[PDB]
């Protein structure tokens, strides 16, 4: 499917967003 | 009574009203009930301390280079060297990271003039001593083993010390007014079309390359304590004068490389899962 | 402003601030972001019935979670970042009285205030950039550099001089009010308790002498300036 | 905003800042934020209308990062070099936005049929280009323009071109600009905040059309985000002055 | 109209009335009656005008519930979103109207041919559509047009839109809305009482056109009846913001 | 000013049954749509009759309680304006943390009720459709749905009535009375964006024919 | 105060009490207690740093806990016994907002006004009697009767009329302050949370006629007139 449309577990919070923890994004 | 109207005048009639231009006057027909109503901007409206023009968002520090000053670093060796052309950072390489506000908005512009400002944070402490000359070379530059080149134009020597931070203001000396941008006015190619010379001589225009050069030298050799480090890190901010001047819009040299995604229909294309 | 000579305690010449009860000194100087407005006259309209504040719980100083610099840190890397109000309820200094209204009420406009206190050597050296960015919900991972916080309402610390610094951070947000809290019976189509970021990322990473410490720590204190709170209900834990 | 001048505490001796070069070629100043935004913007080039459907959409928005092309990425019926215009750029440093957009739509005809064009507000969703509204398949006795809804005709055969404002009719303070992901399956409520409503071409029979879009006079932007990540590669296609 | 405030004893104390957000997004307000009833209104869409006939009769009348569609009934000319309008809700409300109505005509052609568009006074009779007045199979020779009556000429080629202003040129103080069935066979005089004319459309060869209605600036409604039993289904083609 | 006209919206009972705390009323009180997952057959309020013309609407809503009841009644009821988050059936305590107001039924048969507008909002968008084109009430599936005209923000402001002190009538009385539920918009009341009519008329609707043509001489 | 002639609406001669977002209307006339003061003075010492108020929490009205009183009950029984503000934190009303501040403040001054509205019907009859003792630890069971409660603080009932009651309760404490809650770190050698003790009780037994209803219900309302707190701790759960 389109993987832009919801974002992997380890990585994202419950809103379905990058989560506040996850420092390496950048 | 009903009298004839001889009253009349030529007219010559066009499509559009003030389609190029910015402001003056329009011919939009509001999709109101109301039609000379407007948004109310009494409550929320734009903040004083947003920027009004694009001199204001070019009137912001932004971190353009960095580099390191050690002590094994010789006199006279060339810590930073670089052409100051706000149109483009290189000629001769592919550009991929976070532009400074003020290159940011050049881009947009065919032409730019007036002094450009730098400011140089050296990421030390007390114990840390030296000293450096900034120099703005202009027409010919100068060899990187020859330091009386450089000392012979238009320098600053700062004393690194107590004091880890100086302004630099770059004086625009040229014999022209104002300088054409070394990009592009327009370019079609999106696709990473592999470049030939019937592309190059089919081009929008010819890059007129800056040859104005701005370096730093050692003069003092830097002699920390053996307590501290002994290389340190050197900010290079740079931001238009507060006579910097552009015109000439175009198309954007820059343009977003992180996170681009193009739009699709909500919910219609597969958003219900 | 300006230091004297060394007596019994060394060189007395700190300054602090208070507010409430809760009191911060500073050794050095302090860098302080511009003081800048938020929305108003959307407050009467939104609310039918009068708004409260509680300055003696929400205006006083909290410290949230401490935060570790090493030499090993490069530059755009984040070192923390935090969700506002959310994560100063939920996740950060849980047991705060500052919290205590936000377990009633429904909406609210918040203005706050930052501090940091930063502890290294005076053999060390580096730069950190703290920045906010209102109403981030859906925009963290874009416009999130060193560059844009330089842009952007920001503060610098300097690692070896250890002067402190203060955002001053409005309420500018696309609705009236933000939502406080999530509910089972509340609808989950609003993205609640967001309406700004804060970032605190390496400008220039932190460098040791010989045999020198790899590390250092710097901590947040927060306060609310304006927090006024409006549409009252029963009370919920928080998240 | 911060201008960072707080940051710099040096106070030493300085070169002249000179005297500016605006003013001396001509007095057409092109630096004002608001004159770039209300220049038009080309969306659609020669997009074709049917009948068939209730009439191609276009989402109430300022050209953005959000309507950028990608190499690889999916065929659109948007115009390529959006992201790359001035005032796109200009749009990517503020996230919010409030006011009027006017809209220039060219009707590829000299026609007498009607081409009606339909303002819907805020309503939540965000679509555009053709689309069957309820996935119906007849929409001549139920139009979009004849439902109640203001709406304005093109008359080719008089004037292929018209202008038309569409007011800041939303619940919300400011519209967003843009998000990370334009593609993001998130909060559903949030997700329509990019857009203030709809305007929806509706013709008699198939034909072309061209949108161009810029911003009201009653317009302004906020919350400045600073410069983003960027890319270029325009010396690459351009000889030297030295060869 | 009784507000009902006559009825309400109770005098305890009560919530803030908190401030208006009139004027606060846009100084268009849109809540006059007046200036509802002034934005116009589709009545047909694309209908054919011919020759063979006197011409296509517009019955002179606001869009209401006389003009609404009804699943299962027989097919008409009329829009189906007719009932639905904003306008045709409130007029639903208002069974007296006095003044003009105002009719914006379109013709699907560029051509030199002279569309003419004919008023007629209050007749008695209520009619719409092509019809052969005295069923006659010749009208050239005798156009309704040149019979004495006011009319005023659509020339496409010029222009194939025109919008004309029609009196109340009747015998009544009020004309009557909307009765509670429209096809009932009752006291003929009362019966045509809904209508103060007619507006009467006449081609050279076959062409089609557009019909929009609107209030005048001199016009009034009265005789106020409160909301009708009504129905609706719109909750079941929406998704809800909790998917 | 016709939604400033008092409407009946809704009715319900209290009788002596009713044990302490029990919701006698619980809606939504959303002036774009009376029910979110049902169809509505019925009279419309005026106020809700014309918010049905408009895409948005704010300011605080007025509500009036006439019980319908004598002098030998006596009881006492709690109205609360619960936003955001709502309460459980059986917690009657969440009601009492919101707004409220309690009247105490005796003599005076009849109290007045404001709802105050508190939102994230200055505007709430309709929770109605802006333009619906399904006109032969077609079976409707997930695509349709899909390429609708917008997306419905269903609002989490309810209104309750429970009991504080139980109906206690006098024997030679009824033990179970009426309540009429009235309700129109404030002084301050707005509306803005004018859309296709939510709701239409569902009794007597005969479209028009040729007089006499079409079959009237009989 | 006076009556009027029968209208759509009854006779519409209510009056009613607005206090913050409630408001409660009386169909009869209402008995009110003295308005009596509380200590002041001690207020200053006993507390370095300033005392705080949250009116628009603490002042509004909450309904506790329904009462029932049927024939069986006779004089001198309780119907239903509260000690403040302990019950009001822990036992009734667990999720009003009025107890948000007692989370995170370990001492405070209180005042309370407590409305009681009874609804019998008009063949019905029989008196209840509501009264306060101030600061009633270990003396809950004596000076605890009719009598008792119409020499101290009270207000007076009839259950046909259903006239309202209002008693307003100053602060009569022996300490400066009452505790607010017990924890397991703090000392079990003080009592919190009880500075005094609301009794209701049967003056004179409900009757009813012939087939008549056998019960009928008061309702009990509070609200603080004047609560200041001290001493600003973590936030904890109430009890």
């Amino acid at each position: 499917d389109n993987p832009h449309r919801f974002l992997p577990a380890n990585v994202s919070n419950r809103w379905n967003e990058y989560s506040s923890a996850y420092l390496p994004r950048v | 009574d009903k009298p004839k109207d001889v009253s009349s005048i030529t007219i010559i009639p066009k499509p559009r009203l003030g389609f190029p231009h910015g402001k003056g006057k329009s011919d939009a027909v509001a999709m109101r009930v109301n039609p000379v109503a407007l948004t109310s901007f009494q409550d929320v409206s734009a903040y004083p301390d947003e920027p009004r023009t694009t001199l204001d968002i070019a009137r912001i520090w932004g971190l353009r280079s960095t580099f390191n000053w050690g002590s094994g670093d010789e006199h006279g060796k060339e810590l930073f060297n670089t052409v100051l052309d706000p149109g483009l950072r290189f000629y001769d390489q592919d550009y991929e990271g976070q532009i400074t506000p003020m290159e940011y908005v050049t881009g947009l512009y065919n032409f730019w003039s007036g002094p450009i400002e730098l400011r140089f944070d050296f990421v030390s402490n007390a114990f840390h001593t030296g000293t450096v000359i900034i120099s703005a070379e202009y027409n010919r530059s100068s060899t990187n083993t020859d330091e009386c080149q450089s000392h012979s134009t238009y320098t600053k020597t700062f004393h690194l010390g107590e004091q880890k931070s100086v302004h630099f203001t770059v004086p625009y000396i040229y014999d022209t007014v104002v300088r054409r941008n070394t990009a592009s006015a327009y370019l079609p190619v999106t696709d990473y079309d592999k470049v030939d010379n019937v592309s190059r001589a089919q081009a929008m225009g010819i890059r007129a390359e800056s040859k104005m050069r701005v370096k730093v030298r050692v003069v003092n050799v830097l002699r920390p304590v053996a307590s501290t480090t002994s290389t340190i890190e050197v900010l290079v901010y740079m931001r238009g004068g507060k006579n910097y001047a552009l015109h000439g819009l175009k198309q954007s040299t820059y343009w977003p490389s992180n996170s681009v995604v193009p739009i699709d229909s909500f919910p219609p294309d597969g958003y219900d899962p | 402003e300006v230091p004297s000579k060394e007596s019994i305690q060394g060189d007395a010449t700190q300054q602090s601030s208070k507010e409430e009860n809760t009191i911060i000194t500073r050794d050095q100087q302090q860098t302080v972001s511009e003081n800048i407005p938020s929305t108003v006259g959307d407050l009467v309209i939104a609310s039918s019935e009068p708004t409260q504040q509680f300055r003696s719980l929400t205006n006083r100083w909290m410290p949230i979670n401490s935060i570790r610099v090493t030499v090993n840190g490069k530059r755009n890397d984040l070192l923390a970042q935090y969700y506002i109000p959310e994560d100063f309820l939920s996740t950060h200094a849980k047991c705060a009285p500052n919290t205590i209204p936000f377990e009633t009420y429904v909406y609210g406009k918040y203005e706050l205030e930052m501090k940091f206190v930063a502890n290294g050597n005076k053999f060390q050296c580096g730069k950190v950039i703290i920045s906010v960015k209102f109403d981030s919900y859906q925009a963290d991972n874009i416009n999130t550099g060193f560059q844009a916080a330089l842009s952007r309402p920001h503060i610098m610390l300097d690692l070896s001089t250890n002067n402190e610094g203060v955002l001053k951070i409005p309420f500018r947000y696309h609705r009236a009010f933000v939502r406080n809290q999530t509910h089972k019976t509340a609808t989950a189509g609003v993205r609640p308790g967001k309406f700004a970021s804060i970032y605190v990322q390496v400008l220039s990473p932190l460098q040791t002498g010989e045999g020198g410490a790899n590390d250092m720590f710097i901590r947040p204190f927060y306060r609310y300036t304006r927090a006024e709170f409006a549409g009252m209900s029963y009370k919920v834990p928080l998240t | 905003m911060d201008t960072g001048a707080k940051e710099d505490e040096d106070e030493t001796a300085n070169f002249s800042d000179g005297v500016t070069a605006m003013g001396f070629q001509s007095l057409d100043t092109q630096v004002s934020i608001k004159d770039i935004l209300r220049r038009p913007v080309l969306l659609f080039n020669h997009v074709e209308l049917d009948p068939d459907y209730t009439g191609f959409f276009i989402p109430i928005m300022p050209p953005s990062r959000m309507m950028q092309y990608k190499s690889g990425d999916k065929e659109t019926s948007f115009q390529r070099l959006i992201g790359r215009t001035p005032q796109a750029a200009i749009m990517n440093l503020f996230r919010f936005w409030r006011g009027s957009l006017r809209y220039t739509i060219i009707i590829h005809s000299t026609d007498g049929h009607p081409i009606y064009v339909t303002h819907v507000p805020h309503t939540g969703n965000r679509v555009y280009g053709l689309m069957k509204v309820n996935n119906l398949h007849e929409y001549t006795k139920v139009p979009i323009f004849g439902c109640g809804l203001t709406t304005e005709m093109i008359i080719p055969s008089v004037n292929p071109s018209i202008c038309v404002e569409v007011p800041f009719d939303t619940e919300n303070n400011w519209a967003v600009t843009f998000d990370e992901d334009a593609q993001r399956n998130y909060s559903w409520r949030d997700k329509g905040d990019t857009v203030t409503g709809h305007l929806v071409v509706t013709p008699v029979v198939s034909v072309y059309m061209s949108v161009w879009v810029e911003a009201g006079d009653d317009f302004e932007v906020s919350n400045f985000y600073g410069p983003p990540s960027v890319k270029t590669n325009d010396w690459n296609y351009a000889f030297s002055d030295e060869h």
